């Protein structure tokens, strides 16, 4: 499936953003950890049930404690309040661990995970306008000489002949097949002058930003 | 068949300027190898081209017209078995 | 051509001061407490670590990062030349500023304790663009998102007043107490405020997840359920929700901006600032006329 491949691509294509801010992610959570170690350890109890106390300590080591925070602080809703113990209103340090899951909630899961959504969404747009750009640009203006269709308005000539017949690559294509498989001694003037630009690698014989079409104008001109 | 189908299918025109800048129409047989392309290649080729720092898409298609070669000379080739 | 050899090598100082500060890092955060060139590095330290130890190659780590950092910062100032600017110019100069900032890190890591290097991976930001990219992505509507806060504040605020008023009895939360469980919350106004505003924004739900649950038949039914209902689309859907929409714009904003800043650079020349489609079908061409004719 394309679709599913576009989709996909929403987030491939702007990986490393979304790897980074895991990065920062992981450094903030190790900051907030340092954090509860020196100061919240105590309160860090975790629920575990024993295949055949039920509550122990989980941030008695640095590293424990920063799986603990990382793995169900960031999956939780609140963050990493949540799962520590309930703190008594009545208690002394009842403020400073207010702040501590509020900060938590303010600066790992509103401004870290939305970030890494929100790259999601700028590639999202970013592939559909790059996308529509393509068509337009395919659909709008013929491959060989790159004139807008506007050009061919109010004359004899329309564009949808104009790069049917007049400049059709595929015909540009033979004809390059034919100069190469022709002979020297056979070819004609201007079989013999493509062959001499071709071998002089000059990419100047294609028509450019004119045809003769639009040109019918100048003949009258003339 | 008819007698004015080989003759009739087998021919194209194109377009281009000459070093005096005075634009010719071209019209020559198309070889008979032409005819043996996919039109697989051929939808890919028409999407997958990317336009130069010109904006002219060109270059890019030149480049491989060599590539389409030796892959209808396969086809031909393909076609014999 | 000493202070030049210095100067000629700064990504290779960078790149090993940031190479250095990462492991030690590392190293902290799997063992604290304690009693290609990147994979040797990572050899070496491994092999100290067996050999010397945990401690003294934390403090050889520490060493080399100093004296890195040090002879960066000279070579910094000396390639720079901020000196030449103003002396009153470095002081100021927000990267000079920032360096000295880090280097007292350093010396404070080394001596003061260990754990100060934790906060030397905020450098990592300064290293990587794309990084600071999406850092820029909420730092450039700072503004808004506070203002959009202290809105959310006030509506907590309103609604801690209207609970307080008329739901006082329903505010009650469960509490562990260290070596009854339930007690009420909102006895006074500001405990209520702090309840409904820790304890209400961060649940999905929100203020009514952390309230008792109200009995159907009860006659205050109703208001229960309209007030609950209030705050989860008043203070959840519409307030924090606001707050990732000016992120999403941020975003949006930046890409168009840098998109329009790249393609004005690749589509016209410095000097005179004429497009590209003006050079076609001419003799002289858009890359020869800004290589040599309208060099700047
Ligand atoms: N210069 C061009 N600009 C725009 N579209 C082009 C140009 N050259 C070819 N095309 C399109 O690419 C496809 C190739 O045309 P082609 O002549 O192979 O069509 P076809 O109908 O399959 O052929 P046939 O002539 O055998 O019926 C067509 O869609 C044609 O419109
Ligand atoms: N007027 C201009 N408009 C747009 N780009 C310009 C203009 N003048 C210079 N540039 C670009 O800015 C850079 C400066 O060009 P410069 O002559 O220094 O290139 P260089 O290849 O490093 O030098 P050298 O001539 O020694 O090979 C190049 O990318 C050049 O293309
Ligand atoms: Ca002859
Ligand atoms: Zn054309
Ligand atoms: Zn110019």
């Amino acid at each position: 499936e394309e679709t599913l491949f576009n989709v996909i691509k929403s987030v491939t294509r702007n990986g490393r953003s979304i790897l980074l801010t895991a990065l920062l992610a992981l450094i903030l959570v190790y900051l907030f950890s340092i954090v509860g170690f020196l100061f919240l350890k105590d309160d860090f109890i975790l629920e575990v049930d024993r295949l055949p106390d039920s509550t122990e300590r989980a941030c008695d080591t640095l590293l424990m404690c920063i799986v603990t925070v990382m793995n169900h602080g960031l999956r939780n809703g609140g963050g990493v309040g949540d799962i520590l113990r309930k703190p008594s209103k009545d208690e002394s340090l009842f403020p400073a661990r207010v702040v501590y899951d509020l900060l938590f909630f303010f600066i790992v899961i509103i401004i870290v995970l939305n970030l890494i959504f929100g790259v999601i969404i700028d590639t999202f747009a970013d592939l559909r306008s790059e996308k529509q750009k393509k068509e337009e640009i395919l659909k709008t203006t013929c491959f060989i000489c790159g004139l807008e269709r506007d050009k061919f308005d109010n004359k004899t000539v329309s564009f949808e002949e104009h790069i049917k017949l007049e400049h059709n690559m595929w015909n540009y294509l033979y004809f390059i097949v034919l100069v190469r498989v022709k002979n020297k001694t056979d070819y004609t003037g201007p079989e013999s002058y493509v062959a001499q630009m071709i071998k002089n690698k000059n990419l100047d014989w294609f028509p450019r930003m004119r045809a003769m079409s639009l040109v019918s104008n100048e003949g009258e001109g003339e | 068949e008819d007698p004015l189908a080989y003759y009739e299918n087998h021919t194209s025109q194109i377009e281009i300027v000459r070093q005096d800048r005075s634009m010719e129409q071209i019209v020559f047989p198309v070889p008979g190898i032409c005819q043996f392309l996919t039109e697989e290649t051929k939808h890919r080729l028409f999407t997958t081209t990317e336009q130069d720092e010109q904006g002219s898409k060109v270059s890019d298609f030149f480049d491989q017209s060599s590539f389409l070669h030796n892959e209808m000379e396969w086809q031909r080739k393909l076609r014999s078995m | 051509p000493l202070i030049y050899w210095f100067s000629r090598r700064m990504t290779l100082w960078g790149s090993i001061s940031f190479n250095l500060a990462v492991f030690i890092n590392i190293i902290i955060a799997f063992f604290y407490p304690y009693m290609s060139i990147r994979p040797l590095i990572v050899a070496l330290i491994l092999r100290s670590i067996y050999y010397l130890g945990i401690g003294p190659t934390l403090n050889i780590l520490g060493a080399l990062n100093l004296t890195n950092k040090i002879v960066f910062v000279v070579s910094f100032v000396g390639n720079r030349g901020t000196f030449i600017r103003g002396y009153k110019a470095m002081v100021m100069d927000m990267e000079f500023l920032y360096h000295v900032g880090y280097i007292l890190t350093s010396v404070l890591g080394l001596f003061a304790h260990e754990l100060f290097y934790s906060i030397l991976l905020f450098d990592l930001i300064y290293r990587e663009e794309t990084l600071f990219n999406v850092i820029k992505s909420v730092t450039r509507n700072g503004r808004s998102i506070l203002l959009t806060a202290l809105l959310a504040l006030i509506l907590v605020y309103l609604f801690s007043i209207v609970g307080f008023l008329f739901l006082k009895d329903d505010f009650i939360l469960e509490v562990d107490r260290l070596p009854d469980s339930t007690e009420r919350a909102c006895d006074t106004l500001l405990m209520c405020i702090v309840t409904v505003m820790n304890h209400g924004l961060r649940n999905g739900g929100g203020v009514g997840d952390i309230l008792r649950k109200p009995s159907k038949d009860e006659s205050l039914f109703p208001a229960r359920v309209v007030y609950d209902l209030l705050f989860f689309f008043i203070v959840i859907i519409i307030v924090l929700n606001l707050i990732f929409g000016v992120i999403i714009d941020t975003f949006a904003d930046l890409r168009s901006e840098k998109q329009k800043k790249e393609e004005i650079l690749k589509t016209t020349c410095f000097i005179c600032g004429l497009e590209r489609d003006k050079f076609d079908n001419k003799t002289v061409s858009f890359e020869e006329h800004i290589k040599l004719e309208h060099n700047m």
